[PDB]
Formats: structure tokens, sequence, C-alpha cells
């Protein structure tokens, strides 16, 4: 039976999992002590025990404990497994360096068994969902470390990302580029389809749309939880058209090096905003489109769009997505490759988005998630070669990560390795 | 777990740790007996980064009381936090140095050197895995810029890896207590410039600035300049200890902020300094905080960062806030004073909250930047030491206790190397 | 060289049992993988 | 016994499904305004 | 053979300069897009 | 408490402490708390076992 093992890694990763696991215990009925006070929708993500009670399948990671730390103590300290939580002594402290070669590989193996633990208790896997950041070295060296082996350990098996891409603008560290032009190599030969979101365009989007004028992590963690739970939501429950993580991955990716698509979610309104509004299917994948609701600060207007997943939720009819999808391309704005007549692969599920309470997004019975692999991403990794470039000419920073032990012509290799992959990609936006 | 082991020297050093130690215990809710007396549980969920357990459920602070004369010990026994010290870290001597750095180095330290080193490594036994070291001096003195630097140099090659801070007090222009102070500052920061990960440069007259500049004390005594710069050392650590949003220890502010070995010298601030005169007229907002910190007048230094580029610049967070105002006010800052900051490394600004404030208090925040500013110390200290150097003057102290006139050459052709080196990269192209 | 599975992830770990002693979980599961 | 009980779901799930699809009022346009007035008061509250 | 027991010339490509990315002008003109000089701390 | 631990370990003080208050109101409110805090949910030890004969 269809089922997902989560590896979050990072203090990122970590928090991510209290909202998306929350999520899913509400969405399916579990207390928090995990037992239901009430066929097998919950199978993807929880298995049974001897007691008659429900565990997830997740394995929480960090290389220091306060952040985990708290899990064990709060409303949740009951539902998770107290080993399934693995902590560290001392951490990377935003280098890529020291979570790859010096502190990792004292935890790379207890976690390479919980992993193995859990995929015995499954039969089937469909999956591994890995939440990680760029930015911090935990959730890039420890990251990247535990894909190489996980690729020559599952090598027909299905590794999904989501990660925090560093902001154009914005940031919590100084250091941040030197692991993010150096996680990428992991990224690109040790991944299967990857969905680098930035903080900006969520900040942008919840003070545009969601009324909030000054938020928090907890804000942006939830939303994406709706966007996991938008892809899985065809497994767990039935569906017009299900979509199973073999598909969507079939229909979005023309080439091995290409596997970096777009998310976004629609709609996002408050209750106030959502009482003088009707919500139909043309309505929301209008707003799929606009740019000022795109997850990643890049306009796909600059580019064009070579594949685009369709996902739809709720209360939806064929009919009416199909007369949404002639409307789309009927715009001379939405720009579509040369070699790509139909670039549309839609599913359509029955069951509507469930709301949490202490949450922002209004109850709405019909709702839409996009991913749409489009080629104006190039202009992001190009932001972040120059300030890498500025960066390294007068060799700052550079005495930490080789004093550690990593050799210095690693840092010019990982530059090339994004330049040739931006030449690729503007090689798909040339047509003939 | 994480551990930090607080040593201590001279009279500035014991003087300061003695109020530092209070400030923690407040923050942890010890009383000056040694027992946990507060309520809230995450107050005793960390406390084993510096406190020590005893039988009958008491607690021993990590310190170790190190100076050449017992004159300050009694004064630090007959403190309000007095015997919360177990005794048996009081190390001392007979005959102190007379604010003479040879003696404190050289002739009486290295007795005193064996003892530190008992008790010192016995501390740093106990503890599964320290994070590091942290010790409190002055630059003007005999013993802490004195054998306060030889406990430095041994114990670095004893731990290389862990982390070694130093909130030393550096001496200031216009009003000097000391006649040979140049002469041991000169030859104290060479000991820095080679084994110090990183040095905190805090100065009297600024902390006397303060007092009336942001708070209008009309008598601020030394206890009010010792709580101040002790908020500091707990500003560091807080977020080690309390859990965040956005965590960061020591070793995470000591990556980003030396972007060279050779760079290790900041200038520190601390935000809701707020005066009685202004509390009435006020809103405690976060635009507020950052307002604050970041005006040179608050700065705990001799050096003005307005007359030089900003290398990197670090903002711990106390207290729950939206970050959205964080990341957007460090962006105002960052970008409408474009000259004061270096060119060649994009968002100088590394940001960090801690959730729980300081005990009474709501918002704050703690400030360390890494400014080319600082060079104008060490050009003033080395102007002031060849002055006195010409002369062959108040020299027959030092080379009476045998050493040669060379180290002084070498101690201010290192100084002056450092300016040199700094010069050039305030004055560096993109 | 697979694992396949759990027990035969465990069993090439390198930790004789004869000799090491008084160990915690990461010293027990130790591979050659992980010291390349 | 769980296998004819997915059967009956499935049963009274589809009923309520044509209740729900064919009116296209309700299908096209369609909010549960008892609960966005509730979540609307929780926020004031909050 | 007696023709392979001659040592062999070798010549190797240093390859070509990197792939620029074609909105990299663009990059550097909006590098001074918001930044102003002394506007806030002052002189 | 004074030992010293492997590697994927509970302190033992947070093996048992309680988590700050829930309510915003409160002083020592956490972030996490604040965000998930159910003040009236005591979690039932669940378990069971057996049924061999059976
Ligand atoms: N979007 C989002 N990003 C987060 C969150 N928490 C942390 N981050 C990102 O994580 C990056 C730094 O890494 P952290 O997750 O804080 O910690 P880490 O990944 O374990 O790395 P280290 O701090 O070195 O241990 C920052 O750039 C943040 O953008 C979160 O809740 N939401
Ligand atoms: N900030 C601060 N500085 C102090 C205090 N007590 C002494 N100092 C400084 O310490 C210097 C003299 O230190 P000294 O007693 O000679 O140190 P020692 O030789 O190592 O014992 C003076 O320049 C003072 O400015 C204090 O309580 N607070
Ligand atoms: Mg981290």
């Amino acid at each position: 039976m269809r089922e997902c093992i989560s590896i979050h890694v990072g203090q990122a990763g970590v928090q991510i999992g209290n909202a998306c696991w929350e999520l899913y215990c509400l969405e399916h009925g579990i207390q928090p002590d995990g037992q239901m006070p009430s066929d097998d929708s919950f199978n993807t993500f929880f298995s049974e025990t001897g007691a008659g009670k429900h565990v997830p399948r997740a394995v929480f990671v960090d290389l220091e404990p306060t952040v985990v730390d708290e899990v064990r103590t709060g409303t949740y300290r009951q539902l998770f497994h107290p080993e399934q939580l693995i902590t560290g002594k001392e951490d990377a402290a935003n280098n890529y360096a020291r979570g790859h070669y010096t502190i990792g590989k004292e935890i790379v193996d207890l976690v390479l068994d919980r992993i193995r633990k859990l995929a015995d208790l499954c039969t089937g896997l469909q999956g591994f969902l890995i939440f990680h950041s760029f930015g911090g070295g935990t959730g890039s060296g420890f990251a990247s470390l535990l894909m190489e082996r996980l690729s020559v350990d599952y090598g027909k098996k299905s590794k999904l990302e989501f990660a925090i891409y560093p902001a154009p603008q914005v940031s919590t560290a100084v250091v941040e580029p030197y692991n993010s032009i150096l996680t990428t190599h992991t990224t690109l030969e040790h991944s299967d389809c990857a969905f680098m979101v930035d903080n900006e365009a969520i900040y942008d989007i919840c003070r545009r749309n969601l009324d909030i004028e000054r938020p928090t992590y907890t804000n942006l963690n939830r939303l994406i939880g709706q966007i996991v739970s938008s892809i899985t939501a065809s497994l767990r429950f039935d569906g017009a058209l299900n979509v199973d993580l073999t598909e969507f991955q079939t229909n979005l990716v023309p080439y091995p090096r290409i596997h970096f698509p777009l998310a976004t979610y629609a709609p996002v309104i408050s209750a106030e905003k959502a009482y003088h509004e009707q919500l139909s299917v043309a309505e929301i994948t209008n707003a799929c489109f606009e740019p000022a609701n795109q997850m990643v600060k890049c306009d796909p207007r600059h580019g064009k769009y070579m594949a685009c997943c369709m996902l739809y939720r709720g209360d939806v009819v064929p009919k009416d997505v199909n007369a949404a999808i002639a409307t789309i391309k009927t715009k001379r704005t939405i720009q579509f490759v040369d070699w790509c007549p139909t670039g549309f692969k839609v599913g359509i599920n029955y069951q509507p988005p469930t709301v949490v309470p202490g949450g922002d997004l209004a109850k709405v019975q019909r709702a839409v998630c996009m991913l749409s692999n489009t080629t104006a991403i190039a202009e992001a990794w190009a932001r972040l070669d120059h300030k890498f470039d500025l960066m390294y000419a007068k060799r700052a920073f550079v005495h930490w990560y080789v004093g550690e032990g990593m050799e210095e012509g690693e840092f010019s290799e990982a530059r090339e390795d994004l330049a040739a992959l931006e030449k690729d990609y503007e090689e798909v936006g040339v047509d003939s | 777990m994480r551990e930090i082991v607080h040593l201590q020297a001279g009279q500035c050093g014991n003087q300061i740790g003695a109020k530092f130690w209070e400030v923690i215990s407040d923050e942890h809710g010890i009383d000056p007996t040694g027992t946990y007396h507060g309520d809230s549980d995450l107050q005793l969920e960390r406390i084993n980064v510096y406190y020590n357990e005893a039988t009958g459920g008491k607690y021993v602070p990590r310190a170790v009381l190190v100076d050449l004369e017992p004159g300050t010990m009694d004064s630090v026994r007959s403190g309000p936090f007095g015997q919360i010290f177990r005794p048996d870290n009081f190390v001392f001597g007979q005959s102190g140095a007379g604010n003479n750095w040879a003696k404190g180095h050289y002739t009486e330290g290295a007795e005193l050197v064996d003892s530190v080193l008992d008790v010192v490594r016995k501390e740093a036994e106990s503890c599964d895995c320290l994070q590091g070291f942290q010790l409190t001096h002055s630059l003007g003195g005999g013993t802490g810029s004195g054998m306060g630097t030889l406990l430095i140099s041994k114990i670095r090659e004893e731990y290389p890896d862990r982390i070694m801070n130093t909130f030393s007090v550096v001496p200031s222009p216009k009003v000097s207590d000391t006649v040979v102070e140049p002469y041991n500052a000169t030859l104290s920061v060479h000991q820095l410039v080679e084994n110090t990960d990183e040095t905190y440069c805090i100065d009297n007259e600024a902390l006397y600035d303060i007092c009336f500049r942001t708070l209008k004390l009309t008598t601020p005594t030394y206890g009010d300049l010792n709580h101040l710069v002790s908020a500091t050392m707990s500003g560091v650590t807080t977020c080690l200890r309390f859990p965040g949003q956005l965590n960061a220890d020591l070793r995470k502010l000591a990556v980003n902020m030396v972007p060279f070995p050779r760079l290790h010298f900041f200038m520190p601030g601390f935000a809701p300094l707020t005066s009685r005169g202004s509390q009435q007229y006020r809103a405690l907002t976060v635009p507020e905080l950052t307002q604050q910190m970041f005006d040179a007048k608050n700065m705990m230094a001799a050096c003005d960062p307005r007359h030089g580029r900003y290398l990197t610049v670090a903002a711990v967070f106390r207290g729950r806030m939206s970050m959205k105002e964080v990341d957007e006010q460090m962006l105002n800052v960052q970008n409408k004073n474009s000259s004061y900051f270096v060119e060649w490394i994009p968002n100088n600004v590394k940001t960090a909250v801690c959730d729980i404030p300081p005990r009474g208090l709501k918002m704050s925040a703690t400030f360390i930047g890494n400014s080319t500013a600082i060079q104008e110390l060490f050009k003033r200290i080395s102007e002031q030491f060849t002055a006195m150097f010409r002369r062959k003057a108040f020299l027959h102290w030092y080379t009476g206790e045998g050493m040669d006139e060379m180290e002084f050459t070498e101690a201010e052709s290192n100084m002056n190397d450092l300016v040199s080196e700094y010069q050039q990269y305030q004055d560096a192209t993109a | 060289k697979i694992p396949k599975d759990d027990l035969d992830f465990r069993l090439a770990t390198l930790y004789n049992h004869h000799t090491g002693a008084f160990k915690n979980k990461t010293e027990i599961l130790l591979h050659q993988e992980t010291i390349e | 016994p769980r296998e004819l009980a997915a059967i009956e779901a499935r049963r009274n799930r589809e009923k309520e499904r044509q209740s729900r699809f064919f009116n296209v009022r309700n299908r096209v346009m369609g909010v549960d305004v008892e609960a966005l007035n509730y979540q609307v008061e929780e926020r004031k509250f909050r | 053979s007696i023709y392979n027991l001659i040592p062999s010339d070798l010549k190797e490509p240093p390859q070509h300069p990197r792939y620029t990315s074609l909105f990299r002008a663009t990059i550097k003109n909006d590098m001074k897009k918001f930044k102003t000089a002394m506007k806030t701390m002052g002189p | 408490m004074m030992g010293k631990l492997p590697l994927g370990v509970v302190s033992p003080y947070v093996k048992m402490s309680s988590g700050g208050c829930s309510d915003p109101l409160k002083f020592y409110a956490t972030s996490y708390c604040t965000a998930y805090g159910r003040e009236e949910f005591k979690p039932r030890l669940g378990s069971h076992v057996g049924t061999g004969y059976k």
C-alpha cells in the first residue's frame, strides 16, 4: 500500500513537521495521543501498533538538542517515538563543511537505521519526503551526505525535496551563499524533484492576502503544509483522477537535469475577504498564474512554461477544469515552449482542504495547487552567483571551511556546476 | 551537554563577574544560598551550561576566581551573592603586580599558573562536552592584563578547538587611571591577536557616557557600570540556554563574524537602555529597538563606526516578536546607509532570536559588530606606547624582571601590522 | 552490498562484540562507508 | 466486516456527493457561512 | 610493441570560460536600486 | 543527571519537564506553546497486548 517516510532535517525541517504532522493528525482524526476515538486512509503516513494505535513514519534530525528537545515536552510528546527524534551535542553552526565532514559523520550511521527500520515496516514504499534548508549547515551539510547514501541505498525510490532557498535580499546569515552554491551538487545528481521555496514570497503573500500584517514562522510553515497535503491528497483519499508521485514526475521533467518546478497554492484569503468573493474553478486557476502569488521571487512572464502539473481538490468537476484550461491557453501573456503543445496533467480529489483552529485561511469548499516547470527560475541562481562571486574573490570566510578539512578547489568546481546548469535552462528557452 | 567555564582575573575581572553571576542567578531563579526557587520549568532546563550540581539540591557556578592579591576576594565574599561560589575555586597568592605586566606574566604569575590549571582542568573534565571558556579582565592592570593572558596562552595549547571569549576592558584616551597603561596594553593585545577566538572591547569612558545619556543617573557607581557589562555577557549566550524560533550559539556567532583570523575585535551595545524620563513617553516596538541599537552613542567602545566600514553586524534578540519586522528593519539600516557597510559582503547582518526576554522586561536585543573603526584604538595605543618607549621611560621596572627589550619591538610591530592590514580591508574595491 | 533489510544493515557494522565494551548505539553501528 | 463497511461508506458518501454536486449553485459557488462567521469572531477575539 | 614503447605526446585542452548568465548585467544595474549614503546614521 | 549520555538521548530534566504556559498573557510562554497549546487535554497512556489462545 502507498506509504511515505519523511526525513525532516534541521530547524527549518523540524518546525515544518510541527505544522505538517499536526495537519495530518487533524485531517484523519488522530488525537494528540495518537489514538482514534472512532478505510485505511492513514496508512500512507501512519502505522499500526500492538496497542491499536497509530505512529507516523517520520524521522526528525538536528545537530542541536533544544529545537527538538521541546517536541519531547509539548502536547505531542506522546505521539512520536522517543528514538525517532535524533539530536546532537554540537551543531554545524552555519557551516556546510562541519556538517558534511566532521560532526555529521558521527550521526549518519544512526539515522540510516531508523530510515531502514521505518522502511521495512512499510511494504510498498512510494517515496521519501525530505525537508531541509539551504542556509544553515546541518540542513545543507548533513542533509547533503544523507542523500549521497540514500542514493546508493535506495536507487529506485523517489526522493522529493522541499527546501528553503536563500532569499535575494533578506536573510538570517552572512555565510549563507557558500552553503547554497555548494549544496546544489547534491540536489542535482541525487534528487528526483525539488521545490526551492523562498521566505520573502510567502512574506509577501501573507501580508497582501491573509491580512496578517505581522507574521512569524508558524504563519509560514502552515502554507508549506498545505502544499505537501495537496500532493499526497491523491494517495490518502480517492479521486476522479488520482495522481501518484510517479505520474507527476513523468509529466513535469523533460530532461534529468531539469527537475526544478515551482509551487503555487490558491485560494489564500481571509474570511472577511472570502465573505465578498465567490470562488470558482476559473477564479482560483487565474490566481495560480499571477506572479504576485508565485512562491519564488521570479516572474514566469520573463520565461516560458515547459510543463505544468495541476492538482485540484474539493468540490470540483472535470467539466469546469477543461473550461478553465481552455481560457488559460488563450492568453498571450502565458507562453509555452515550442515542443510542448499540451502541457497539462490534471488531478482531481474529493476531500476539501481541512482547516486548523488557530489558523489563518478560511474554510473553502474548493482549491487548487500548481506545479509549473518554467525557465524563469534560472534568474534566481544568477543572483546567487553574483553574490557568491563578489565574496569568493577576496577569499572571505574560506579559513573556516578549509581548516575544517575540505579542499579549496571544491569551491570553484561548485560554482561551475551551477554555471553549467544555468546554461542548460537557457537553451530550453531557445525556440527553433 | 554544552558547558562554559567562566574564567576570572584581576580586580576588574572579579568585580565584573561578581555582578555577572548575580544577574544569571536571577535569570535562573537561584537564591543567594544556592537553591532553586524559580517558578517556570524552563528556568531549570539548560542550567547545566554554567551551574554544577551539588548535593542537597544546590548549584555551584563553574567559576575560577584568580587574582594575585587576596584583597578583592574579601569584598567578593562580602557581597550579596558572596558565598554562592565554592571556596576551593578561589586561587590567589601573596604579592601582586602593582600594575606591572612583567611581574604578573613572568616572575609571580608563573608560580600561580600551575594551581589555576588544576582547578580549570578539574572543571573542564567534569562537564561532558564543553563549548569553551570565558575570561573577563582589564588591559590596564597587572594581573588580568598580565598572568590573565598567560592563562589564555597555556589553555589554547591544551584545548585548541574550544572557543575562548574575552570581555576585555581596554584603556581610555581621555582619562587614564594607570601611567604604565600603554606598556601593558600594547603587550597584552599581542597575546590576544595570536590566542583568542573573540574579544569584546569595552571602554569605561563610553560606559560613563551611556549612564548619563540614555539613563540619566546622577551617581552611577561601578556597580551600575558592571551590571551594564554583565547584561551584554548574558545576551550572547541567552540563545544558548533558552529556546528560540531562530537560535544561535557562540560558535554560530563566531563563524559569521571573523572573515579572516586576524580580526576578532568588536564593539557591543544593549538595546532597551531606557531613561527614567523617557519611559513615560515611549512605545516599545521593534523599529524603536533597532533605532537605538545602531545609534553610535549606544556603543560601549571609544571608536565611532561612522568613521569606518562595518564588516559584519550581529543582532541577538530577546523576547517574542514578529520576524517580518525583524527582517525589514535590518534591511532598512542595510540600504539607507550604504557607505558604512563593505561592498564585497552582501547582507552584512546576522540575526538571531531568543524567545524568553530578560526577567522583568518584554523586549530587548544585543548588538555585536566588527568594524574597521576599531583600528583607531590600536594606533592610539601605539603612539602612546611609542612616545613612552622612545626615551626608555618606565622601562627599568620591566627589564629588571629579566625581559629583554626586543618583545616591545615585536609587540608593536605586530600591532602596527594589524592596523595596516585593517586599513587595506577598509579601502578595498568590489 | 545492498542491505535490503534492517538485520543485514546492522549485520555489516564494524563492532567486534568481544573487544568493544560499554558503547552506545552510534558506536555499535559504525560503517566503512561512513568512515570513508 | 470492514470490507462491507467500506461499501456502505462509499454508498452514503456517493449519495451525499450527488446531493452536494447536483445543486449547480452550491457546486460552482459555495461557502459555509456559519463557519466563516465563527472564524471571523475567533479572529476578532484574538 | 616497439612503437607503443615509444613515449607518446599528450595534449589536453583547458576547456573554455564558464557560462555567464543573461541577466547578470541587469543584476549589476539593480545593485544600486535603493542603497543610499549616510541617510540614517549620518555623517 | 551527571551522566555522559549517549548521542540521541533526552536530557534528564526534559525527560519530565513541563512546558511553558500556553496562555499568551502569562510570562515564559514559548512560541511553540502559543501555537499549539491545549491545557484541557491529559493524554491517556493507551497500551494493550495479548490474545494468544484466541
Ligand atoms: N521558511 C522557513 N525557514 C526557516 C525556518 N526555520 C529556519 N529557517 C531557515 O533556516 C536557515 C538556517 O538554518 P536553520 O534551520 O535555522 O538551522 P539549521 O538548518 O539546522 O542549520 P544550523 O543553524 O547551522 O544548525 C535560515 O536561513 C532560515 O531561513 C522556518 O520555520 N521557516
Ligand atoms: N568596568 C569596570 N572596570 C573596572 C572595575 N574595577 C576596575 N576596573 C578597571 O580596571 C583597571 C585597573 O585594574 P586592576 O585592578 O589593576 O586589574 P589587575 O591588575 O588585573 O588586578 C582600571 O583601568 C579600571 O578601569 C569595575 O568594577 N568595572
Ligand atoms: Mg540550525
